[PDB]
Parts: C-alpha cells; structure tokens; sequence
C-alpha cells in the first residue's frame, strides 16, 4: 500500500535553515509527483511546490521560490524539502503529497511541524495532581518545543504557550478502590529534549 | 492564485441533518480539477471527493459533490459523529493549486454539563518556588463556558491559562483545564481556592474548592 513518511518535528532559530524529508514506498516513485504544502494552525493549506522524481524538475509557487529548494533522491524514494532564512512565519505544519488523477492529492505524509524560534529547548516538569470515581491528573510545565505526549500507566489538553514555555495537563478518571492503594503513574514524553518523566501520584500531606 | 470562498466557515448539526457546503471560486475552474478534503485536528488532510463528483476510496456514500463553473457544493445526506471533521476545497485549473480556509462541521447533540475537579499544587512544584491550581471541567456541550478562579473568596483573573479539547471523537462533549499560576509566597498567603463553571446546563455555577488546612 501506498505510504508517505515525512521526518519528525524541529526547532530551529531564525536566521537558519533546514531540510525535511518525504519518504515513498508502495509505488513507482518516478511516475508521480510529489507536491508540498503549508499549514499554520486553524487554517488552510497553501501550496508550495512540487518535485517531479522522473525528470528531477520542480515548480515553485512564486511566493516561495526564494525559501524553498525541492529535491528527491531516486534510489532511497525520498523527496526533500529546504526551508532557508527561516522567520516567525515559517512556523506551520508542512506536508508532502501524491498527484493522482487530475491533480488530486491522494496519499498524503503525517505532517512535519517546524517551530522557529529564538527559544531555549527545554524539558518538562511534570507535577501530581491529587485531590466513586475519582479524576486524577499530572501538569506538565515550562518545556519547548511541542510536542510532549502523555501516557497513564483520559483527557488529554492541547498546550498553551505562553513567555516561550508551554503548559499542558493531562486527567484521567479512575474509581476509589484503585488510587490510593495502587500506584498511579503519568509518564510524559518530549522527544525533543530526548527526556522522559514516570510521575507517581501521591497523595498529599 | 484563484481565490475560493468557502461558506459557511462554521456550522453544526446533529445526527441524521442533511449538510451542503459551498465553494465559489474567483475565476472558472474546469470540473475535471476540483477536488475536496476532510481534515480532523491533529491529522492529515484525506482526499475526499475527486474531479467534482467522485467519491475517494472508503468515503461512504452519504457524501455526494457537485458543482461546474464557479460554484461547487459537497452535501452529506445524513449527518453521523465520524463525520464532524474541517473540509476543504481545491482547484487545480491554474498553477499555483489553491484551496478554501474551509467549512468547519461539528456535531450539534444534547446539553451537558461539566463534571469539576480542582488541584491544589504539588509538593514538588512548590519545592521549585512555583505554586499551579488546576482545576478540570470534563464532558461538556455546548463549547461555551466561563471558567472565574477565586482565591479567599476574591477573583483572580491574572496567571490562567486555559485550554479546550477537540469535540470527543465518541459522545461529542469537549472537555477544558484550567491553571492559575502564582508564586508560591502569593499561594501560601491564603486559605481558599474556588473553581467556578458557569455553564447553560446549571443557573448556579459548578463549583470545587480546597483549603491549605486540609
Ligand atoms: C474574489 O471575489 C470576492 C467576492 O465577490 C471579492 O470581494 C474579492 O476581492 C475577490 N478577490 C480577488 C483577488 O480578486
């Protein structure tokens, strides 16, 4: 089956560059094209490019012609997407696509979200929130970039970002037999940082 | 770059409403090159209707596309959960492919009302000289809801940060936290801290407290 793969989340300043990628598998990558769009949060797509793999040839929106530099690599099918001097604006979810008939966009990767920023990398801190069924929690606070995930052993908030660290919360609903008898735990992941946290929820006093 | 213009950018409806959606494009597009996608948060766009009137592969068939010209429509004859999701519109007559800002469909269903739970801050956090309150308003619908915090019995509005989830994928409620952040010397210097939901389901808020004496 068809899949596109693209690369994992980045941070990088302003100023710099970086290069994504778009890994092909489940079909002939030279007879189709691969197409490249951007999406900053709550809105809708804006074309960027696309790479034709047969003859190495792509097309730029003019907008982007300056930023943007599309590649691909025949023999690992992978397409590659350059983003220089980055901004603030360059901020946004960036996907790759296959052109299907008429120009429809098929297949699509999962998305690579690119953060640029003058901010500092750094990993959470997770904290216990103890008070039939009873709601538990753990705050996880002052980390960057996103994303973190959150695993119990379940309402899990988008984060909210403010003076350059972000704060996310996680709840969960268990009954009154099971905490405070047996262990409870949050374990949060932030990938970027390369960290992780097992938080036991304990009872307070 | 071909303008097009979704309309509306948001509606709701409840089980089983007939939904058509429309996209009118600045210039003529050929029929052929216009396409829709279904997006839910976090994921990835999926095509959704092709060349105007096409289903893609596992779209059932309440979904049906038309349109030629100008103006083009996607109607769902019979609206479910699984649906509720931002679709978008797209053109490839001319390059640079462009596409709509979308129409935003949510799930309209019953009142609810939010299940409140509050937190006082760690020992951990406090170790750190940072004191969070947090206090959880969980399954409920519709979106709108005012969280106040009260600290002895006065509000605070500085140093809360808010967040709502996405309309629930099974029972269509949303869920939101809440976080009041002061120094630990601010937190330690008061006993009560209050939680309020005002919601349409209650004429009274909802209410959790605690107290640094128990
Ligand atoms: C597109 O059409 C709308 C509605 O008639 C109009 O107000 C808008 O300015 C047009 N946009 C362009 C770029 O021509």
């Amino acid at each position: 089956e068809v899949k596109l793969e693209e690369s994992g989340p980045e941070l990088v300043k302003p100023g710099a560059s970086m290069k994504m990628s778009c890994k092909a598998s489940g079909y002939t990558f030279t007879s189709y094209i691969i197409h490249w769009l951007k999406q900053k949060p709550g809105q809708g797509l804006e074309w960027i490019g696309y790479i034709n793999p047969y003859n190495d040839g792509s097309k730029y929106n003019e907008k982007f012609k300056g930023k943007a530099t599309l590649t691909s690599d025949k023999s690992s099918s992978t397409a590659y997407m350059e983003l220089s001097s980055l901004a603030s604006e360059d901020s946004a979810v960036y996907y790759c696509t296959r052109n299907y008939g008429s120009d429809s966009l098929d297949y699509w990767g999962q998305g690579t979200t690119l953060t640029v920023s003058s901010a500092k990398t750094t990993p959470p801190s997770v904290y216990p929130l103890a008070p039939s069924m009873v709601t538990l929690g753990c705050l996880v606070k002052g980390y960057f970039p996103e994303p973190v995930t959150v695993t119990w052993n379940v309402h899990t908030f988008p984060a909210v970002l403010q003076s350059d660290l972000y704060t996310l919360s996680s709840s969960v609903t268990v009954p009154s037999s099971t905490w405070p008898s047996e262990t409870v735990t949050c374990n949060v992941a932030h990938p970027a940082s390369s960290t992780k946290v097992d938080k036991k929820i304990v009872p307070r006093d | 770059d071909i303008v097009l213009t979704q309309t509306p950018a948001i509606m709701s409806a409840s089980l089983g409403e007939r939904v058509t959606m429309t996209c009118t494009a600045n210039s003529s597009v050929s029929s052929n090159y216009f396409h829709w996608y279904q997006q839910k948060p976090g994921s990835s766009p999926k095509l959704w209707i092709y060349s105007t009137s096409n289903l893609a592969s596992g779209v059932p068939t309440r979904f049906s596309g038309s349109g030629s010209g100008t103006s083009y429509s996607l109607t769902l004859s019979s609206m479910e959960a699984e649906d509720a999701a931002t679709y978008y519109c797209h053109q490839y007559h001319r390059s640079p492919p462009t596409f709509g800002s979308g129409t935003k469909l949510k799930m309209k269903r019953a009142d609810a009302a939010p299940t409140v739970s509050i937190f006082p801050p760690s020992s951990e956090q406090l170790t750190s000289g940072g004191a969070s309150v947090v206090c959880f308003l969980n399954n409920f619908y519709p979106k709108d809801i005012n969280v106040k915090w009260k600290i002895d019995g006065s509000e605070r509005q500085n140093g809360v940060l808010n967040s709502w989830t996405d309309q629930d994928s099974k029972d269509s409620t949303y869920s939101m936290s809440s976080t009041l952040t002061l120094t630990k010397d601010e937190y330690e210097r008061h006993n009560s801290y209050t939680c309020e939901a005002t919601h349409k389901t209650s004429t009274s808020p909802i209410v959790k407290s605690f107290n640094r004496n128990e």
